[PDB]
């Protein structure tokens, strides 16, 4: 498809790479935010027992 | 009792103009309010990294090598009423914190509340305003031990 | 007498190792000489931005909160003689401020001459030893109340 | 005795957490150990440029204006006998300095050793445990007045 149409295929593959990069970054961001906001209730209280 | 025990435990924060908040060392961790700004004193303890818990309006971090004699353990057990305090006495009626009107104010954000045995039970961050018994917005610990944020309506943080 | 009177108002200027001058809090104005080089003490009255004069050899500014204690009224109402001082008593005979021999050295180029009622009358800058008795180059206020300089011949800053 | 003389002359160095070794001022010259890290408490001499003497494990420099009240005169005349000390008493039997067993420890490695009349003859760097009455490595002066080291055995440098 690159030999057929170079510009269309390079912009589609650039879009796919951008989409997977943004998806991975956003998933990591939500995972880190969830871990942060679920360990701050228990990092501030050492004597408490984590379920 | 309270004044002697809170000495060399409540570390004032300076905004380079005046004291404007207190940072407390409890359970082997430093914690200070977010909304207070400036530089903590005790330059040994000023150099530690503090990570932000914006949910509870705090910055907390691991204390330096002073494990022993600087614990100041907290208590999740909260019998109602008659607790001592830096500026006087607080009350734990109906699950809230009440003080006589006129105490506290700007520059006093972060002082702890101690029990009869001296163990810390609560660290305030702001206050509401009822006509006679002023309320306090505070970081406490639940009956399961997890930390909670008790804030009444219209809590001025100062 | 005047030693206690001007205390906590006459803030000294550091040469980074010692004191090389004094600074005054007059009418909310942080008055310090320009020839006195170095850093002023405190932090409330040190972080402000000062504006040079270079004709009266002073520098002035404002205090942010100390107006409640920035209480040194300047007064040009001045009978001729018998005025107190940091070190002794100064005399204004023949329209000229006069001092006995010897007293006055480096580190003493910025302190006020007070009144009998604790009012700032003069801010000393330098002096010369000649005539019948030594005289002082000093910034004062004239009869009309405008800032004026009185300087002898060969009056190097001591 | 020795503590009174060494006060306001011996200036400790903190690693920004706690003290890790004093720094001495002798003969109009600041000197601190090489292995001691951190800044010194007295800010006037905290900004002086310090030259390395890594054969002797000392940074040395010239004090700006503290020639008197920080003189702390040294002499190389060391008769055998007992010498006063910051902690206890030291002795110069058989051309060496020995302290009691338990005394001496980490962070206390810049302490001068004074004479009966208050003349420093020695600057402590480290030491080794030679049974009871442990000896200690030290920078001293020989008969001609030339600086030498005395590092006995495997002296762990505290």
């Amino acid at each position: 498809y690159y030999h057929r149409h170079p510009v269309y295929t390079v912009i589609v593959l650039c879009g796919v790479a951008l989409a997977i990069l943004v998806g991975t970054a956003s998933s990591a961001a939500c995972i880190a935010k969830a871990r942060r906001d679920c360990l701050t209730p228990y990092a501030l209280a050492p004597n408490a027992t984590v379920p | 009792m309270c004044m002697k025990l809170e000495s060399d435990k409540t570390f004032p924060i300076m905004l380079n103009g005046q004291v404007n908040g207190y940072a407390c060392v409890v359970g082997g961790r430093l914690m200070k309010p977010l909304h207070v700004e400036g530089k903590i004193d005790n330059e040994q303890l000023a150099a530690v990294k503090l990570k932000k818990a914006s949910m509870y309006d705090l910055e907390y971090g691991d204390v330096p090598q002073n494990m022993k004699s600087d614990t100041l353990q907290y208590t999740s057990d909260k019998p109602p009423g008659f607790y001592n305090w830096h500026h006087g006495a607080v009350q734990y009626e109906n699950g809230r914190f009440t003080v006589p009107r006129g105490v506290g104010g700007k520059g006093d954000s972060g002082r702890p509340i101690l029990d009869n045995r001296g163990r810390v039970v609560a660290i305030v961050l702001g206050g509401a305003n009822e006509g006679t018994r002023t309320a306090l917005s505070v970081v406490t610990w639940n009956q399961k031990g997890v930390t909670i944020k008790d804030t009444p309506e219209g809590s001025e943080p100062w």
